[PDB]
């Protein structure tokens, strides 16, 4: 039972991660209490992964959540697992989160990351066995990626024998405001490229496109934006919380996923995408469900896999369906679409079937792609960056708490770098 | 807690500084003994307007700030006005000699040998106080002291105080009230000493505000009372956000952030409705979506430019009283239908919002009618270039007779800088010129 620490950080990161926690509560059926109340035995034959013991034989999710606004648990109780995590390590900052880079990263909260690093360490001992730490946070400025990318070097200096993960959220300037945040994202994952090799860029941007226009609705609020990332990004690891064909760990997710050391930004879908309606729907098939896997404005990030090639896929379908027969249309799909798959890497369909279904859906599947398809969303946020650099806005802070214009130039090499590499792949 | 302290420095400053204050005071409630709003009437208020005003003993709220000048001229003349017991008497510094137009004067010969007292006292103040925010500057261009004195200071205060804030509220000077031909000259010397320490200015224009006070406010003869008391009232109409409540602007860095994209540029335009003249009963009636777009025209423009011609970069606006959000909207909305009005290409360029649950106070003795609607907009327009490139074009034409140039140069300063500020602001025009 190779346990996992959970790292969680920034307001927005909160907001998600609370609705994700819930809904992975609400599938494995533990109570809102913290109780076994589930409707199976298949449900905690290993999962201590994420649910702890305590003394009183009931379980204690472990899962770290900080910031810098002073009021988080303030907000953290906001859903229905407030007191549910642990009561002694809600660690709070005193002034905010402002849309500033080093504001966290390097002088102030800094400070409080030192006992953060002390406290984490002293949770992970206490397990069996440890698997790695994965984040949930977005590249949002504002001590939401600071703080992210410094535990994350703290975090891989500690413990390089073990894996990280993120959960981040790329901004776009179509639902948001306070548009300085190109900084913060495109210098930000400038270091987690290198600190970093297992990645899911959930588009904001194509969340809210296929949100608004497609789903019926008028003002995307966050609890809605937060229904479909606690779907996705909750069924993403079923594989990890549920036995099955393809239970592959982290390092070997990751050896089984990312040819090369930085190539490594896996962009999600999720075929029967629902707004919030009590009303599950009309049934959907297999076929159905499969082509819909594909759907291009079904995808989570900002492009369509039609104009570009695959590397690595995955998949992990849920329901009662024909097991065996999925692999029909798995070889149907590589027969009248080598084009999209490439030639370089063969089968790069690994796929695998889980019988439980989620919470208010019977037949669904959680995908994980891996592509050339996301050079369109980093040329949109490096060019959504470099039209406004010449500018030189808002550096006044920036250059006057600790960073400097070379530091930017370099950012913006290393992700024509990445671009760079994308199309050449391609090529 | 909070708190600020606003400077005073100049005849003209201190002199806006009695209209200013004496009308923040009658706003909030209170009076010139300050007897008690509502509130502990010991240490007491806990509203934003605690920010100005701290009780003493017997709840007083004596406002934290001082004013400065190099003659006992106007200091003493209002010491021994309405407000003599408001302030703290020997909480008020008199000069000797006065800077006589001469930059240099209040540079290093007088204001250099008196400088220590005012820093000694505005740091005592600084004790006094606990939640410090910035700096508001009451100061002018013209004037040796409001110029040479005031960029001393202020590098005095950059030096100690190197990370808070600072607002600085000039006036630019016209001809029709010029009191010197030597005013260009100081004005320059002073500005291009600026930027290395201001971090946002509120100029505000003599010919504008004349202007306003005759078309409309139904004056031919404006002395300083007229002028002065508009723009106390349109200098409280912008800091009615820091006064009462949390909403759009409150604080100084949130000022400069939603104002300022690069430190150099930090001069933004500003606007005030309501100029309505005066006891003249009524000829029509008031409504939101009128002053709102009315705002644009350059009726109210604080210093005279020609928006409609250059590239706008934010917007920002005020409200007092009567608040409904959603005629509001319904307002910006039909304003937003782009007849002209341009904005900057790579960001987005909202027309935020803040209101306020507070009509205007009106002098109860003075020229201004009441009224219960307003707005204040406080635009970064580039179009600020005009008058800058105007009062640097009266400059350089009285550079090649080398005029006037002995009676700086007596006192410490050197002939060739004057080309190098020039050269400064010639580049600073390049700057605005560079948005296109
Ligand atoms: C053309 O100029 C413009 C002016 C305004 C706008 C719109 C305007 N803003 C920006 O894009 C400016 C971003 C900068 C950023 C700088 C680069 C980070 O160090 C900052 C910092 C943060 C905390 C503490 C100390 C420093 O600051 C801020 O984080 C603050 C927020 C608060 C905390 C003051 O600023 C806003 O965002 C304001 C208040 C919210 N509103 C806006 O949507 C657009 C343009 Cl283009
Ligand atoms: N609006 C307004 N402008 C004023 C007032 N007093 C002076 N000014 C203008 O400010 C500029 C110069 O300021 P002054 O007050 O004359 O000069 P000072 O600061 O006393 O400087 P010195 O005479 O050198 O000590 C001129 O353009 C004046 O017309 C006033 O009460 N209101
Ligand atoms: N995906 C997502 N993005 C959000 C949410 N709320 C705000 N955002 C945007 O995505 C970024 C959130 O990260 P961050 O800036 O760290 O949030 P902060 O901690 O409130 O500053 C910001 O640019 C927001 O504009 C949310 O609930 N989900």
């Amino acid at each position: 039972m190779r346990e996992i620490v959970h790292i969680q950080a920034g307001q927005c990161g909160n907001q998600i991660g609370a609705k994700f926690w819930e809904v992975i509560s609400d599938e494995h059926g533990i109570d809102p209490s913290g109780n076994y109340v589930g409707d199976s035995d298949l449900q905690l034959e290993r999962i201590s992964v994420y649910y702890n013991e305590a003394s009183s034989h009931k379980y204690v999710p472990r899962a770290i959540l900080v910031d810098l606004e002073p009021g988080t648990m303030d907000s953290v109780r906001s859903g229905a697992f407030g007191h549910l995590f642990r009561p002694d390590n809600f660690i709070f900052g005193q002034s905010g989160a402002g849309n500033n880079w080093a504001k966290g990263h390097y002088t102030e909260g800094a400070e409080l990351v030192d006992s953060v690093l002390d406290v984490v360490r002293k949770e992970c001992e206490n397990c069996d066995c440890l698997q790695g730490f994965q984040l949930t946070h977005s590249l949002g400025g504002g001590t939401g990626s600071g703080m992210g990318t410094l535990l994350i070097s703290k975090v891989r200096e500690e413990y390089p024998d073990r894996i990280m993960n993120t959960f981040s959220v790329v901004p776009s300037p179509k639902v948001s405001d306070t548009v300085v945040e190109p900084y913060n994202a495109t210098l930000s994952i400038h270091q987690l490229v290198e600190n970093t090799d297992e990645t899911y860029c959930i588009d904001n941007e194509a969340l809210y496109d296929i949100c608004f226009r497609t789903l019926k609705l008028a003002t995307p609020t966050y609890g809605d934006l937060n229904h479909l990332v606690s779907a996705t990004m909750s069924g993403v690891t079923t594989s990890l919380r549920f036995p099955g064909q393809l239970n592959a760990d982290l390092r070997k997710l990751a050896v089984n996923m990312v040819p090369f050391p930085r190539l490594h930004f896996f962009m999600p879908g999720f075929a029967p995408l629902t707004a919030r309606g009590s009303q599950q729907y009309r049934a959907l098939t297999v076929p159905e469900l499969t082509q819909q896997m594909f759907d291009a404005k079904n995808m989570m990030a900002a492009c369509d896999p039609r104009h570009g090639r695959y590397l690595t896929v995955a998949t992990v379908f849920r329901g009662r369906m024909s097991m065996k027969e999925v692999d029909e249309q798995m070889l149907a799909i590589q027969s009248k679409n080598s084009s999209y798959f490439v030639e370089w890497i063969p089968n790069n369909v690994k796929v695998a079937v889980c019988d439980i279904p989620p919470r208010g859906l019977k037949m669904s599947s959680t995908f994980i792609g891996n592509s050339t398809a996301i050079q369109e969303l980093f040329k949109r946020i490096s060019e959504q960056f470099t039209a406004m650099f010449r500018r030189k806005a808002f550096l006044h802070w920036y250059t006057g708490e600790g960073m400097d214009e070379m530091e930017f130039t370099e950012a913006e090499s290393n992700m024509n770098d990445l671009v760079s590499e994308y199309q050449q792949y391609q090529d | 807690m909070r708190e600020c302290i606003s400077i005073h420095v100049g005849q003209a400053g201190v002199q806006i500084g009695n209209a200013c204050w004496e009308l923040y005071c009658l706003e909030h409630g209170i009076q010139p003994d300050g007897q008690m709003p509502s509130d502990k009437t010991i240490g007491g208020g806990d509203d934003s307007f605690n920010t100005f005003f701290s009780e003493t003993g017997a709840g007083k709220h004596v406002p934290r700030a001082v004013f400065v000048d190099l003659e006992p001229t106007v200091i003493d003349e209002v010491r021994t006005g309405t407000y003599r017991q408001l302030f703290h008497p020997e909480q008020l510094i008199t000069g000797k000699e006065d800077a006589a137009n001469n930059y240099a004067r209040g540079h290093y010969t007088i204001g250099k040998e008196i400088i220590d007292l005012v820093l000694d006292r505005i740091r005592k103040l600084a004790d006094q106080c606990t939640g410090l925010q910035g700096f508001l500057v009451f100061h002018s261009f013209g004037g040796g002291t409001g110029s040479g004195f005031t960029s001393l200071l202020m590098e005095r205060l950059s030096v100690d105080y190197g990370k808070k804030s600072k607002l600085e509220f000039s006036i630019y000077p016209a001809p029709q009230v010029s009191t010197a031909v030597v005013e260009p000259y100081n004005s320059i010397l002073t500005t291009h000493t600026t930027l290395e320490h201001s971090d946002c200015a509120f100029m505000v224009d003599n010919e504008a505000i004349y202007d306003i006070c005759r078309r409309n406010l139904d004056i031919e003869r404006p002395t300083y009372t007229n002028l002065n008391r508009l723009i106390s009232q349109i200098v409280s109409s912008i800091t009615a956000s820091l006064r009462f409540d949390g909403a759009l602007n409150v604080d100084l860095t949130e000022f400069q952030t939603n104002l300022v994209p690069y430190p150099r540029i930090h001069f933004p335009l500003a606007t005030y409705a309501p100029v309505i003249s005066a006891e003249k009963a009524y000829h029509e009636q008031l409504s939101v979506a009128e002053i709102t777009n009315a705002c644009f025209e350059p009726a109210n423009q604080m210093v005279k430019c020609d928006p409609r011609h250059g590239k706008y970069m934010a917007c920002c606006l005020l409200y007092r009283g009567d608040v409904v959000p959603k005629d509001v909207n319904a307002a910006i909305a039909t304003i937003k239908t782009k007849r002209s009005i341009q904005f900057v290409d790579w960001c987005p360029t909202g027309f935020k919002v803040g209101i306020n649950y507070q009509p205007p106070t009106v002098v109860p003795g003075g020229d201004l009618a009441k009224v219960q609607r307003a707005v204040c907009m406080l635009s970064n327009t580039t179009a600020i270039a005009e008058a800058w490139a105007r009062l640097d074009h009266k400059f350089d034409l009285m550079y090649a007779k080398r005029a006037f140039v002995h009676w700086y140069v007596g006192e410490g300063m050197e002939e060739g800088e004057f080309s190098e500020a020039r050269e400064d602001m010639a580049a600073l025009e390049k700057d605005y010129e560079e948005v296109g």
